[PDB]
């Protein structure tokens, strides 16, 4: 990572990241478990989710999302 | 409740006594100066 | 002033012994390990406080 | 005979029974911040084995103490009572029986206060209370019940003292005095109970949100269950700061009073400042929260904020060169309360100093939480209520009492409270700057000279505090040897080169209320003519 | 608001009309060395003859010292000292003579 | 017998100010540009290590 | 760096924010010292005039003109200090190109880091525990109160956001040389811009309650070179 | 005479008293370092 | 603790018997007791109106997770609303009947004052049975899992403010039934006169909201 690997912030320039993590996973949810078959249109904002947003909010919806039970107020369709 | 000049009876004590005269409960007021505390650090632990 | 250095100088008296660790060499090792390498400020000043 | 000490309906014996209770809790509080400063003066467990929780929980009592029960009943409550009902001519003050509620609800918080204390679990949170920190599951027992209760009681206490001098002021006013003249010791209590009656109910239905949260374990400020614990964290800050006012404004009129009295001239832009400080008592709900600037608020908030708190910081400036100007080219006496104000004012200049350091919100960032913040309102904190409650004392005992207290015993302790303070307070610069880590029963041994040095400064202030008693008992026990011999002071200020022998003592006192030459309180009932004045 | 100065002057003789005592000479000296205004010889010999109307030497000597020493106005001597020694010879009060050899 | 008085309350301020700015900004500066250039020094050999690092 | 005992100055910067704060800050502080030092002066030469003040001077009231204009003195002061103020937090508020990232949530009493950033071998996280030694474990080579279980390692050279949280008590994530310290929320998430310049070793403290064990929760972090943190971060 | 006798202490203000100024600070530079040294 | 209350309202029927006995009575201390009891009405209104923003602030839904949109939709709990709405509806007719009923009191003291008080007696009676019949097994045991307990517990803390006002209604017509309270040094007449003004406007504030709201 010299110095740049996303350029300058636009998804959220502001200090506090609250409400980050849940936009950033719906969509790549939604683009993933529609079809199974391309991810193009979904395939640009990978350190979003991976870098600036903490993995362990996403492998715990992804650990609930397995058993079936989710913890957040989400809507199944 | 008017028979106060205020010249010496304005405080909330007894300057009259043999047994205090503000002797014993002045002592008094020298340890709980230092009570509270020591007792606190008494009931966890040791001084 | 007096009375107080005397108070306590008697208070820490009666305190007693209460380190059995953290001596002059213990510092002096402890400073030494920090300022032997991973790029040191010029070595450092950590001196030992006292007895 | 024990209705007047139990059922006082006058207002001074009210006010010497809260001063006697202050004191008390002060000297209380001194004596276990001298035994924690004990504990840290050395790193390790020397006198306490550890017992970090024991650690907290007196680190809290000290905080919670010298904040409730010390800087606020006395300092006010004396004063108020005994000087705004009766300078404006008033015969006597109404709610008596208030005022007795709030004594007697007192004991209440006295006692379950020391119950919380004194439980093996325990409240050791500090003065912050913002949960989850202040949860049950780490301070479990009673000591959270104890404490909102006791915080309840006392702002009811608080809140109805403000109301009973508030409509005295509004409706006992004399028929020959103005509004817009009033003294600047009217004005600021004036200012202090208005802005008390607009920030005690806010933290007060705060305290019963958390008591109701604690008792029927709801979730409103758990950080499980969606709750947001920072509404209760801008409550606090927006009663402390208004409680800082609270605590200083009060001071600050006190300080103007001795000065005018003593100086024998007029305060530089008093009406000018009256409605400055006017200005200060409508825009201080404005600038309470320049704390807050890591919680994750935003940049435009955080330039708001500080732009709100650097441009309402111009007053007390003007504050420190108006009370400069008025010792300026009038006669200044080397008495006791000259030099306690004038270490008051250099002391508070420092402080001030500090805030407008810690005023820059991008220097917070890596300011913030560190040494400087806790020693910049230390210095403030400590300073105004310490100073101003000693040169209240000491330029108001004969006021309240007619007997003489000793010159040379009050300047001896003036240099001791005042060294202790400067040995104490100097090294906070270099602790600040090398980030000494705040709360820590077991802190790292380089910090081990200062912590001396801090030491020996809280145990001058201790010994200090043992020449207080020993100064009261001198004066209850020599009053008469006082005033006959010149041992002690006897006239507050000294003759000019224009007044003759035999003038100055027919002309002892020209001042601005009778007061000064109101005899020793009379009984209940004073002033039984209204007050003509033109 | 650099209020007018011969309104509290007129002040003074309209008292000095009114006087009664050494009391009010004490205030009306007290009054006008309190203001910043340096008084002329006129005002000094009403003072003067205020306090000399109950014939008290003490009193000629306070205001004579307090001319010498009323106010600093950046040292001035030699219009002190002229007008010292006019307003001594006038009636003659030898004083200076005794303190200042101690 | 000097008859225009009352001239001398606007210079005193003045030069009261002037004065204690003067010597409040000189008692800072002495140390204040004593510690900045140790601090300066400090800053451009820590550069140095720092160049030399990459270099 | 590390505290020292008697110090003097403050500790070696480690990023440019932490250099441009304390620079700036100097400058205020410098204004702050000569404006006290004006102060101090006022008082010493009044006192020392008036201990012997032969006449008191009592018909000086306003003086409207030098009034507002020591009225409107601080105001433009204030502004002055306050526009180099106000571009050194429109600078740092901001984010400008980051690299990476590092989060730390540390539980009750003792701090956790995550290293997600840096895959170990392919694809899984890396992530490791750090606790307090105390005095029965304070043995030869170990530090009382500023040696923990793990280092924490820094690229070197290179921006690092730091995404901070908790999860049951607000735990203040703090290393002085490095300029950075931010409460963390448990519920909430905060992420701040920094990036360290040099190699060397930090130590940093909880400089926020915990509870019992909130004293002895350090902060210890090192730097090395680029090749031994990309080692260190493959192996972990 | 009113000129001459303005610059005894308006301009001497800068020279003759500062010593009173500096002395009266100087108790920083005694104390501090001498405890420095006394312990270290 | 009810024979805590019991002495409390002893203490206060006892002080108000000799309120109306010694007499000695002037503007000066009807003026300050009236003064005295409006303030202490206010610190209850400002009581009233903390305890309402204390559940009115979750307005724009600012927290961070778990919720953080209300409702919070994922849990399906005991609903408090509809089951105080009779009490509420009540009291507001009641409120309205007596907003000037007190003047008409104040100005006739006749047999329709007699009316009056006995109606008042008979709804507060009313008011009382209706919140006692729910009293242990309202909604369920407050435990565990809280999603929508805080209407309940906010009814809950309200209605100990009316148990008083019932209760110092039964005083004071006691007080007339010991023959102290007459038409002089009115105590209780002072009050009651502006109860119902200054009462009706906050409940009106708390029943506009908190109950067409938040469901
Ligand atoms: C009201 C403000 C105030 C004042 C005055 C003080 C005064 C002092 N404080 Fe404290 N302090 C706080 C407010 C204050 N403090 C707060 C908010 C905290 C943080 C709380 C925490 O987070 O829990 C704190 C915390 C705090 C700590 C941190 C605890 C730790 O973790 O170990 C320490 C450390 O030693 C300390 C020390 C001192 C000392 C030495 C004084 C000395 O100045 C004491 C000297 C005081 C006296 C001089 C009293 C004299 C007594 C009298 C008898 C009065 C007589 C007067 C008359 C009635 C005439 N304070
Ligand atoms: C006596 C009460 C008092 C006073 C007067 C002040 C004065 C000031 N305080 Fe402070 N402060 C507290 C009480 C006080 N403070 C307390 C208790 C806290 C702790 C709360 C918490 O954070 O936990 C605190 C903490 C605190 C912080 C918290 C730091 C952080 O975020 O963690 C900040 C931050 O901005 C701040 C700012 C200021 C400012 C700008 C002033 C200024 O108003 C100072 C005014 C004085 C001056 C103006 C200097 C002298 C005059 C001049 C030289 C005139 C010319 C200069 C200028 C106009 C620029 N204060
Ligand atoms: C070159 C140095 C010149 C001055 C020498 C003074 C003595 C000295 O350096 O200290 C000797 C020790 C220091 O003792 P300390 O480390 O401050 O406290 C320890 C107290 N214990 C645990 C032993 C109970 O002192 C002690 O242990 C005794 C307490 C202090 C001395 C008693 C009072 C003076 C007596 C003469
Ligand atoms: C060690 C040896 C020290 C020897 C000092 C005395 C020398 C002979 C006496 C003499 O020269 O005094 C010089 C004159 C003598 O005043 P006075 O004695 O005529 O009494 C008349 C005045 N009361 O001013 C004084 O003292 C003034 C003392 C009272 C004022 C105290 C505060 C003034 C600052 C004191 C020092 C503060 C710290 C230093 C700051 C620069
Ligand atoms: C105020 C500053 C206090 C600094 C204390 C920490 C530094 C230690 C130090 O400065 O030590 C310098 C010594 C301290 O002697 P001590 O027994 O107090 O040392 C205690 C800790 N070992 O000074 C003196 O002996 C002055 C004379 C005091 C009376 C000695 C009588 C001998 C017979
Ligand atoms: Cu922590
Ligand atoms: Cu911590
Ligand atoms: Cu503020």
């Amino acid at each position: 990572s010299p110095l740049h690997t996303v350029g300058f912030d636009a998804r959220f320039p502001q200090q506090n990241q609250t409400k980050h993590c849940w936009q950033s996973y719906v969509d790549y949810h939604k683009c993933v478990n529609m079809k199974g078959e391309d991810f193009a249109p979904c395939k640009v904002f990978w350190k979003t989710y991976n870098a600036l947003c903490p993995l362990d909010w996403i492998e715990k919806w992804d650990d609930q999302r397995e058993k079936g039970i989710f913890a957040g107020d989400i809507n199944s369709d | 409740v008017h028979f106060k000049d205020g010249v010496y009876e304005n405080i909330p004590f007894k300057v009259k006594g043999r047994k205090t005269p503000y002797a014993l409960s002045h002592f008094g007021f020298f340890a709980i100066g230092f009570a509270v505390p020591f007792v606190a650090c008494y009931v966890q632990l040791k001084k | 002033l007096l009375f107080s250095v005397g108070l306590f100088a008697v208070v820490r008296m009666a305190g007693g012994q209460d380190a059995k660790t953290m001596n002059k060499e213990w510092q002096l090792k402890s400073d030494e390990y920090l300022k032997s390498k991973n790029a040191n400020p010029w070595g450092g000043y950590s001196q030992v406080q006292s007895k | 005979m024990v209705q007047r000490w139990l059922y006082s309906t006058n207002a001074k014996d009210i006010a010497v029974l809260y001063f006697m209770l202050a004191i008390f809790s002060g000297m209380a509080g001194t004596a276990m911040s001298l035994i924690i400063r004990l504990e840290l003066a050395a790193p390790g467990s020397q006198y306490l084995h550890g017992n970090s929780q024991l650690f907290n929980v007196l680190v809290v009592g000290h905080a919670v103490l010298m904040i409730f029960f010390l800087v606020m009943p006395a300092l006010i409550g004396g004063f108020g009572n005994y000087l705004l009902p009766l300078m404006i001519g008033a015969t006597d003050t109404a709610f008596p029986r208030i005022n007795n509620i709030a004594f007697w609800v007192l004991p209440m918080g006295l006692v379950c206060l020391v119950t919380s204390t004194l439980v093996e679990s325990g409240a050791g949170t500090g003065w912050t209370v913002y949960p989850p920190l202040s949860s049950i599951q780490a301070h479990s027992g009673p000591s959270v019940d104890l404490a909102i209760f006791a915080l309840h009681l006392t702002s009811i206490s608080s809140l109805l003292g403000a109301i009973n001098f508030i409509v005295t002021t509004l409706n006992m006013r004399t028929n020959g005095m103005t509004m817009h003249k009033l003294p600047l010791f009217v004005w600021s209590i004036f200012i202090t109970a208005f802005l008390l009656l607009l920030s005690l109910p806010v933290l007060s239905a705060g305290i019963t949100m958390l008591l109701l949260d604690r008792n029927f374990n709801t979730s409103f400020f758990e950080v499980s269950g969606g709750g947001d614990p920072i509404l209760y964290e801008h409550l606090f800050w927006f009663f402390g700061h208004p409680e800082v006012y609270i605590l200083i404004i009060p001071g600050f009129g006190i300080i103007s009073h001795v000065v005018s009295t003593y100086s024998k001239k007029p305060v530089f832009g008093e009406i000018s400042m009256v409605y400055a400080m006017a200005s200060i008592g409508l825009l201080g709900f404005l600038v309470w929260s320049h704390h807050m600037y890591i919680v994750g608020l935003d940049a435009d908030t955080r330039a708001y904020f500080t732009s709100a708190t650097m441009i309402i910081a111009i007053p007390t400036g003007i504050k420190i060169f108006s009370w400069l100007a008025t010792i300026h080219g009038g006669s200044i006496r080397l008495a006791t309360p000259m030099l306690y104000a004038i270490a008051f004012l250099f002391l508070f200049t420092m402080g001030g100093l500090t805030g407008v350091a810690l005023a820059n919100a991008s220097l917070d960032v890596a300011f913030h939480d560190t040494y400087y913040v806790v020693g910049h309102f230390h210095y403030v904190l400590s300073m105004g209520a310490i100073f101003s409650l000693f040169a209240g004392y000491y330029y108001w005992s004969p006021q309240i009492l007619g007997l003489n207290y000793n010159e040379k015993l009050a300047q001896i302790q003036f240099w001791l409270i005042f060294i202790g303070a400067n040995v104490i307070f100097f090294p906070m610069h270099f602790l600040g700057i090398n980030g000494m880590p705040r709360r820590i029963p077991d802190y790292p041994d380089a910090f081990a000279g200062w912590n001396y040095v801090a030491s020996i400064g809280s145990f001058i202030a201790t010994l200090s505090l043992f020449l207080f008693i020993y100064i009261l008992y001198d004066q209850l026990v020599n009053g008469l040897n006082n005033k006959v011999n010149n041992k002690s002071v006897i006239y507050n200020k000294a003759p000019d080169f224009v007044e003759s022998n035999t003038i100055f003592n027919l002309n002892t006192v020209k001042s601005s209320s009778i007061e000064f030459l109101l005899t020793s309180p009379p009984a209940v009932h004073s002033f039984n003519t209204p007050a003509v004045q033109s | 608001d650099e209020e007018t100065f011969e309104e509290f002057t007129a002040r003074y003789e309209k008292e000095f009309d009114e006087a009664y005592d050494l009391f009010e000479v004490q205030r009306v000296l007290n009054n006008c060395f309190s203001y910043d205004l340096v008084p002329a010889p006129a005002v000094i010999e009403k003072a003067l003859r205020a306090a000399r109307r109950v014939n008290d030497l003490p009193t000629a000597i306070r205001v004579f010292e307090a001319l010498k020493y009323k106010v600093e106005n950046e040292d001035q001597y030699k219009a002190y000292l002229d007008e010292l020694k006019d307003v001594r010879q006038e009636l003659g009060v030898p004083l200076k003579e005794e303190l200042f050899p101690s | 017998t000097i008859a225009p008085i009352t001239g001398t309350i606007k210079r005193r301020v003045i030069m009261d100010i002037v004065l204690g700015f003067s010597l409040g900004g000189v008692m800072a500066s002495y140390w204040w540009w004593g510690f900045h250039m140790d601090k300066i020094n400090k800053r451009e050999k820590f550069y140095a290590e720092l160049a030399e690092r990459k270099k | 760096d590390v505290p020292t005992p008697y110090a003097c100055y403050f500790q070696d910067s480690a990023t440019p924010n932490q250099e441009g704060i304390l620079e700036l800050h100097d400058n205020i502080m410098f204004y702050l010292l000569v404006i006290l030092g004006l102060v101090s002066w006022m008082l010493y030469t009044i006192v020392m005039t008036y201990s012997k003040n032969p006449i008191a001077y009592k018909y000086i009231k306003h003086g409207q003109t030098i009034e507002v204009i020591w009225t409107i003195f601080p105001a433009v002061i204030l502004l002055i200090i306050a526009f180099p103020s106000f571009i050194l937090l429109y600078l740092c508020d901001e984010v400008i190109s980051p690299a990476m990232t590092i989060k730390a949530i540390g539980y009750q009493w003792y701090w956790k880091y995550e290293y997600s950033d840096f895959i170990n071998d392919s694809g899984e996280t890396v992530e490791f525990e750090s606790y307090v030694i105390p005095d029965e474990l304070l043995e030869e080579g170990q530090l009382r109160l500023l040696d923990t279980d793990t280092s924490m390692v820094v690229p070197v050279d290179t921006h690092i956001r730091f995404v901070v949280t908790a999860a049951d008590v607000i735990h203040d994530f703090a290393i002085p040389s490095l300029g950075i310290k931010v409460d963390a929320t448990p519920g909430r998430l905060n992420q701040v811009s920094a990036l360290i310049q040099r190699e060397g070793v930090f130590y940093g403290a909880c400089s926020e309650l915990c509870g019992t064990g909130h004293a002895n929760m350090p902060i210890k972090i090192e730097a090395v070179s680029l090749p031994k943190f990309l080692e260190w971060l493959n192996e972990q | 005479g009113r000129i001459g006798e303005s610059w005894v202490i308006t301009e001497g203000r800068r020279l003759i008293p500062e010593i009173f100024q500096w002395s009266a600070v100087l108790s920083v530079c005694l104390g501090w370092p001498g405890a420095v040294y006394f312990f270290s | 603790l009810f024979v805590l209350l019991t002495s409390s309202i002893l203490w206060f029927r006892d002080i108000v018997a000799e309120a109306t006995y010694l007499g000695d009575h002037t503007m000066a201390v009807r003026k300050g007791i009236n003064l005295g009891f409006l303030m202490f009405v206010l610190s209850e209104v400002l009581i009233f109106a903390g305890l309402f923003w204390a559940y009115f602030h979750s307005a724009m839904s600012p927290d961070v997770t778990l919720g953080a949109c209300w409702p919070p939709v994922g849990i399906e709990a005991v609903q408090p609303t509809e089951l105080p709405l009779l009490n509420t509806i009540i009291l507001l007719s009641s409120g309205a009947t007596v907003t000037y009923s007190h003047h008409a009191l104040i100005a006739g003291n006749r047999n329709k004052a007699l009316s009056g008080l006995l109606i008042t007696f008979w709804l507060i009676v009313i008011f009382v049975t209706c919140q006692y019949i729910e009293y242990t097994n309202a909604a369920f045991t407050i435990s565990d899992g809280v999603y929508g307990s805080v209407f309940y517990a906010g009814t809950g803390l309200h209605f100990l403010h009316m148990v008083m006002l019932a209760a110092m209604l039964g005083v004071n017509y006691w007080r007339m039934r010991n023959y102290h309270l007459t038409a002089g040094h009115h105590v209780g007449y002072e009050t009651t006169i502006i109860y119902t003004h200054v009462l009706d406007v906050i409940w009106l504030f708390l029943y506009v909201v908190f109950y067409w709201w938040g469901v």
